[PDB]
C-alpha cells in the first residue's frame, strides 16, 4: 500500500480531482506519514495560494504530517492556520497533543509580556486565535465542573481575567462557610509558587476585594492578606 | 535475565528452528602438486637430451 | 464513457486517447466509489474492477507513446497497488507482463540504479518466479550487463530491441546517450590518446562528424584527430574539490592533535 | 492426581503477582519491577513442561475477571471444554483481603486493582499459546481482544514497560498464521497489524518510553523487508528517534541486523559492515542462540564479496555452522580464485537453499566481481601483459570485451593500471607504497577514536556500583 497515487493527482490542475485526493490523503496519514513527506512542499503550496479553496484542508493534512514526525512548532502553526477543522481535532482524545503544545507556547509569551502591562490578550503580537485555544483546554475542566483544574493551568500562565471570572462564579455565596474556604486554598497556592513580585501581589489584593465587598466576613483570613502585603491602605 | 532477554526476542527470526531446519534439508586447496610436477620435469627432460 | 476510450486505443491514434482523458479523470473518482474500495471482494466488484484497470492502463500506454513521463508515472504510482492486490485477482494479464518491463527500463532511463534495485527486490518473490523471465529478461540482462564491464553485450540488446517496439523506443533513446559516456568515462582514464578510428568504434558511432560532436560538449581538444582528456577534467576537478561542505570532513593535522589531547583532560 | 498439580501451581503464581504487587506501587522503582518481570517470563515456560500449565486456568478462577473469563472459555472451546471448576469466582478465598484483592471495591468501582493485572494475565496468556502451538481462533480472538484491551487504558511509565512484551506476541502470531496457509484473510490483515503498531508508537513517543518505542521499530521493519518495499523503509528510517541509551542489547542486535539488510540490496557496501560486524559482537553465544548466528554469517559473506574483500577462510575452517554455510564457502572460493567457469555451475546447483535466507538476489551481483578479482590477479601478476592473452584466458568474447573490463574497473581503481591500445599491452602503474602519502593518518585516526570512547565508558561504570555495597551494612 502507497500515497504515491494520491500524490500524483494533485498536480493536475482540475480541483475536483485535487480536493477528492486530500481526503484520500486525510485517512492514510497514519502509516504514509514517510512517504508523504517527501512531496509534502507540494501540499504547502496549493495552501499558501489564495487561489485554491479547499485550503483548510491542505494545511491540515500538513499539519498531521509535522505531527507524526514529531516536528511540533510547524504543526501547531499549520493548525492555527486553516483556522477551521478544528472540529475535527476535538472529536479525538488521542489529539489534545497539539492543544497542550499550543498551551506550552502560550504559557512563557503571557508571562513575559505580563510585566509590561497585565493585558497583552488582544495585543496583536499575541495571535487571536492562539489566545482562545487556551480558554478552550480550560474551558473542558470547567464543562466537569472542577475549578482546581481551570484555575491551575491559568495560573501559570499569568491569566488574572481567567481568575477573576471563575472564583466570581462561585462567589455567589451560597453561604459564609464556603467562600470562606475558597479564598485560603488560594492564599497558600500563590504564596509558595509565585514569587514574582506584581503577580503575586495582584492575586493577593483580589482576595481582599472579595472579602471586603461582603458586609459579613471573618476577620481571621483579613489579617493574614494586610500583614503579606505590608500595605497600610487596605 | 539480561541473557534471557536477549534469547527470546532473537526467536522470531530463528522461527521454528533455524537451527536445524537447514541440515535437516540438506596452500591446503591445491591438490597433489607433486605429480604434476614429477610429470613436468621428466617431459622437460627428455626433449632437452635428444636435441 | 469507459468504451470510448477503449476504442481509442484501437483507432490507434494516442493523441485521441491524450485529449480525452481529463473529462474521464473526474470519472475516475467515481469508478472508484464503485468498488468499495477492497473491504470486501465480491464477484460484481470482481467486474467492476476490471473496467477500472483497463482504463487507467489504455492511458499509460499512450503517455510513453506522447514521450509525456509526469502523467505515466503518476498512473503507475496508482497501477503498482491496483496490481500487487491479495494473492491474485485477475490482476495476472498479458498486459501486466508488459507493464511491468517498461517501468524498469524508465528507471534505468532516468540513471537512477538506486530505485531499479528497489523496484526490482518488489518483483523477486511470486510474479518474477511465476511469469518466468521473457520480457523481464530484457531489463534484467540490460541491468545486468552494464554492471559485470561488458558493454558489447549491453549494446547488443538496445539493437536487437528492433522487433518488439511499441513504446519502448522512448527509452531506447534516452539509454543509448547515456551508454556512450559511460564508456567515455571509464575510456578517460585508461588512456589519454586514442586514434580516430578506435574513439568511434568504442562508442559505435557511425559516423566521424558525430565523434567530434560529443567531444566539444565533452570540453576536449581535438588535437590531430586525436582526442585529449587530462587538461579540463583535471582543472575542474580541482575546482569541485574546493566548496563548503568538504571543509569540515578534512580534518587538519593540529585539528586532531587538538582533539587527542582534550579528551584525555576533560 | 489433577488437584495438587493444579493447586501448587496457583500457589507459584499467586508468590510471584504478591511480590511484583507490591513493587510496583510504589515511587519509581521501575528497573526492580522490570528486571523481575523478566526473569518471571522465563521461569513461567520453564514451569509449564512439569506440574501442569492449566495454571492459566487456576489463576483466571482466582482473580477479577473483566474479559479474562471471556478468553478462557474460548480457550477451553478450542481443546473441548471441560467443566471441574473453571469459572472464576467459583472459590472465594480472596476475602476482601487487600493482598488477593479487595473483593468488594474492586466491584464498587472506586478503585482499580485489575488494570496491571490484566496486562501481566494478556502476556502468560500469549506465552502459553505460541508454546503450546495454539493458532486459528486462539490467535485471532488474543489479538481481537488485547488491541482495544490496551486502547481502553491510560498509559503509565510501569504500563509502558508491560506492553514492550505484549506487541511483540501480537505481531508474531499472526506472521505464524501466514505461515501456516495461505489465506485472502491474511492479506488483508497484514496492512491492519502495520496499522495499530504504528498508532501505539505515535504516542509512545509522547511517553518517552525508550523501550517501547525500540521494540516497535524492529517489528516494522521486519515487515517491510517481507514485501521488498525500500523505498518505503528508506524514509522510514530517516525519522530518527529510535533510542539506543536505556534499551536492552538484543533490540540494537535486530535493528542492526534489518539495518545491514535493507543497505546492502539497495547499492550501499560501505556502511553495510559497520553494521553486521556489530549486529555479531552485540549477540549472544548462547545454544538457543545459535540458529541467529548462522543467518548473521550468511549474510555477512556477502556483504564482503560485492565489497571486494575476502572474508578469511580461516574463520569459516573452526566453525561448527558447516552443512548450513557449504553454499556460502563455495561462494568465496569462486571470487577469491576469479575462476569463471566455477562461478555460474556453484549458483544454479545451490539455487533452492540460497533463495530461503534472500541472500540469492546479493549472490548474482558478485558475477561482476569474480571477473574483477581474476584481472586483479593477473595484474599483481604480470607487469606488461598482451591484451590478446589476456583474451583467451578468460574466454573473453573479442578485443573489445577485455578491454572494457579493465576500463570499467579502474573506475573504482580497484586494479589501477593504464591500457596502451596501439601497443597492444597494459603497463601496471599501481603505487603500491602508500606510507609516502597522507594515508597512515587518516588509519590512525579511527583507531585512536575508538579508544578514547572506552576510557569514557570505564571511569562511568566504575564509581556506581562501589556506592550501593557502602550505604549498605558491612564491615
Amino acid at each position: 500500500t502507497t500515497a504515491a497515487p494520491l500524490l500524483a493527482l494533485l498536480r493536475e490542475n482540475q480541483d475536483s480531482v485535487k480536493t477528492y485526493a486530500l481526503e484520500s490523503i486525510n485517512n492514510v496519514v497514519d502509516q504514509l506519514w514517510s512517504e508523504i513527506s517527501n512531496e509534502l512542499p507540494d501540499i504547502e503550496a496549493l495552501y499558501d495560494d489564495d487561489t485554491f479553496s479547499d485550503r483548510e484542508m491542505a494545511a491540515l493534512i500538513a499539519s498531521k504530517v509535522y505531527y507524526n514526525l514529531g516536528e511540533y512548532e510547524s504543526a501547531v502553526k499549520y493548525a492555527l492556520a486553516a483556522k477551521d477543522r478544528f472540529d475535527i481535532d476535538e472529536k479525538s482524545q488521542f489529539v489534545e497533543t497539539i492543544v497542550s503544545k499550543s498551551i506550552e507556547m502560550y504559557v512563557q509569551e503571557a508571562s513575559k509580556q505580563y510585566t509590561k502591562d497585565e493585558q497583552f490578550y488582544t495585543k496583536d503580537i499575541i495571535d487571536p486565535k492562539l489566545t482562545s485555544i487556551f480558554e478552550r483546554m480550560i474551558e473542558k475542566c470547567l464543562k466537569a465542573s472542577e475549578l482546581k483544574l481551570a484555575l491551575g493551568i491559568a495560573l501559570e500562565g499569568y491569566r488574572l481575567d481567567i481568575i477573576e471570572s471563575a472564583l466570581k462564579s462561585k462567589l455567589d455565596q451560597d453561604s459564609t462557610s464556603e467562600n470562606v474556604k475558597i479564598i485560603n486554598y488560594l492564599l497558600t497556592l500563590a504564596i509558595t509558587t509565585v514569587t514574582n513580585s506584581k503577580f503575586r501581589s495582584s492575586i493577593l489584593r483580589k482576595s481582599f476585594d472579595f472579602l471586603m465587598n461582603m458586609p459579613n466576613c471573618d476577620y481571621l483570613t483579613l489579617n493574614k492578606v494586610v500583614v503579606n502585603l505590608n500595605d497600610a491602605g487596605l | 535475565t539480561k541473557k534471557k532477554n536477549e534469547e527470546i526476542n532473537k526467536k522470531s527470526l530463528e522461527e521454528d528452528d533455524e537451527f536445524e531446519d537447514f541440515p535437516i534439508d540438506t596452500d591446503d586447496v591445491e591438490v597433489d602438486d607433486d605429480f604434476t610436477n614429477e610429470l613436468k620435469a621428466e617431459l622437460d627432460r627428455y626433449k632437452r637430451e635428444n636435441q | 464513457l469507459t468504451k470510448s476510450l477503449s476504442i481509442a486505443f484501437e483507432n490507434g491514434d494516442y493523441a485521441a486517447c491524450e485529449k480525452l482523458l481529463p473529462p474521464i479523470k473526474i470519472e475516475l473518482i467515481k469508478n472508484n466509489l464503485l468498488i468499495p474500495d477492497l473491504s470486501i471482494q465480491n464477484d460484481i466488484y470482481l467486474n467492476d474492477l476490471m473496467i477500472t484497470k483497463r482504463i487507467l492502463e489504455v492511458g499509460a500506454l499512450a503517455s510513453i507513446q506522447t514521450f509525456n513521463f509526469d502523467s505515466f508515472e503518476n498512473y503507475f504510482n496508482q497501477l503498482k497497488p491496483y496490481y500487487f492486490s491479495n494473492n491474485h485477482k485477475l490482476s495476472e494479464s498479458d498486459k501486466k507482463s508488459k507493464l511491468i518491463s517498461l517501468y524498469l527500463l524508465n528507471l534505468l532511463s532516468q540513471n537512477n540504479t538506486t530505485k531499479f534495485h528497489s523496484e526490482l527486490q518488489y518483483l523477486d518473490k511470486h510474479i518474477k518466479n511465476l511469469e518466468d523471465d521473457s520480457l523481464l529478461s530484457y531489463p534484467i540482462k540490460l541491468d545486468r550487463w552494464l554492471m559485470e564491464g561488458s558493454y558489447q553485450k549491453a549494446w547488443d540488446l538496445l539493437q536487437s530491441g528492433s522487433q518488439n517496439i511499441s513504446e519502448f523506443d522512448s527509452f531506447t533513446d534516452i539509454l543509448k546517450s547515456a551508454i556512450r559516456d559511460e564508456i567515455a568515462k571509464n575510456t578517460e582514464l585508461s588512456y589519454d590518446f586514442l586514434p580516430l578510428s578506435n574513439i568511434k568504434a568504442l562508442l559505435f558511432f557511425n559516423n566521424e562528424k558525430e565523434t567530434e560532436k560529443f567531444a566539444l560538449e565533452r570540453n576536449w581538444p581535438i588535437v590531430n584527430s586525436k582526442v585529449y582528456f587530462n587538461n579540463q577534467s583535471k582543472e575542474k576537478a580541482d575546482y569541485e574539490d574546493e566548496m563548503m561542505h568538504e571543509e569540515d570532513q578534512k580534518t587538519n593535522i593540529i585539528e586532531k592533535a587538538m582533539d587527542y589531547a582534550i579528551s584525555i583532560e576533560n | 492426581l489433577h488437584h495438587s498439580e493444579k493447586k501448587y501451581a496457583e500457589e507459584d503464581q499467586v508468590q510471584e503477582l504478591l511480590k511484583v504487587l507490591n513493587e510496583i506501587s510504589k515511587t519509581t522503582l521501575t528497573l526492580d519491577p522490570r528486571y523481575i518481570w523478566r526473569s518471571l517470563k522465563d521461569l513461567s515456560s520453564l514451569r509449564n513442561q512439569e506440574l501442569l500449565n492449566a495454571e492459566t486456568l487456576c489463576f483466571t478462577v482466582n482473580v477479577l475477571y473483566p474479559d479474562s473469563s471471556s478468553f478462557k472459555k474460548n480457550l477451553l472451546k478450542f481443546i473441548t471444554s471441560n467443566h471441574k471448576s473453571s469459572v472464576p469466582g467459583s472459590a472465594e478465598l480472596r476475602n476482601s483481603y487487600p493482598a488477593s484483592f479487595y473483593s468488594v471495591n474492586t466491584e464498587k468501582k472506586t478503585i482499580e486493582v485489575t488494570a496491571e493485572i490484566n496486562c501481566f494475565m494478556h502476556l502468560l496468556v500469549q506465552l502459553f499459546l505460541w508454546d503450546s502451538k495454539e493458532l486459528e481462533q486462539l490467535v485471532e480472538f488474543n489479538r481481537k481482544v488485547v488491541i482495544p484491551n490496551l486502547l481502553c487504558y491510560y498509559n503509565l511509565r510501569s504500563l509502558n514497560l508491560i506492553n514492550a512484551k505484549l506487541w511483540f506476541y501480537i505481531y508474531l502470531s499472526h506472521e505464524t498464521l501466514a505461515r501456516s496457509s495461505e489465506e485472502i484473510n491474511s492479506d488483508n490483515q497484514n496492512i491492519i497489524l502495520r496499522s495499530t503498531m504504528m498508532k501505539f508508537l505515535k504516542i509512545a513517543s509522547l511517553k518517552h518510553d525508550n523501550e517501547t518505542k525500540a521494540m516497535l521499530i524492529n517489528l516494522i521493519l521486519r515487515d517491510f523487508l517481507n514485501n521488498g518495499e525500500v523505498d518505503s523503509a528508506s524514509d522510514f528510517i530517516s525519522k530518527l528517534e529510535y533510542p539506543h541509551t536505556d534499551v536492552s542489547s538484543s533490540l540494537e542486535a535486530r535493528y542492526f541486523f534489518y539495518l545491514s539488510k535493507i543497505n546492502a540490496i539497495q547499492l550501499d557496501y560501505s556502511t553495510a559492515n559497520e553494521y553486521i560486524i556489530a549486529a555479531i559482537r552485540k549477540a549472544p553465544h548462547n545454544s538457543k542462540s545459535l540458529g541467529f548466528l548462522q543467518q548473521s554469517n550468511k549474510l555477512h559473506c556477502c556483504i564482503q564479496l560485492l565489497m571486494g574483500d575476502i572474508p578469511e577462510l580461516s574463520f569459516f575452517h573452526q566453525s561448527n555452522m558447516q552443512k548450513s554455510l557449504l553454499p556460502y564457502y563455495h561462494l568465496t572460493k569462486a571470487v577469491k580464485l576469479g575462476d569463471l567457469k566455477k562461478f555460474t555451475s556453484t549458483i544454479t546447483k545451490y539455487k533452492q537453499l540460497l533463495l530461503k535466507d534472500d541472500t540469492y538476489q546479493l549472490c548474482v551481483r558478485l558475477r561482476s566481481n569474480v571477473i574483477k578479482t581474476g584481472i586483479r590477479i593477473i595484474s599483481l601478476t604480470y607487469k606488461k601483459i598482451s591484451l590478446r592473452d589476456i583474451c583467451l584466458k578468460l574466454n573473453l568474447d573479442s578485443e573489445q570485451t577485455v578491454e572494457y573490463m579493465v576500463s570499467r574497473a579502474i573506475r573504482d581503481g580497484v586494479i589501477e593500471a593504464k591500457i596502451n591500445h596501439e601497443d597492444g599491452f597494459i603497463e601496471t602503474t599501481e603505487l603500491l607504497n602508500i606510507y609516502d602519502s597522507e594515508d597512515p593518518q587518516q588509519v590512525f585516526d579511527e583507531r585512536i577514536k575508538f579508544a578514547n570512547q572506552l576510557h569514557d565508558e570505564y571511569l562511568v561504570s566504575m564509581r556506581y556500583p562501589e556506592d550501593k555495597k557502602t550505604q549498605q551494612n558491612e564491615k
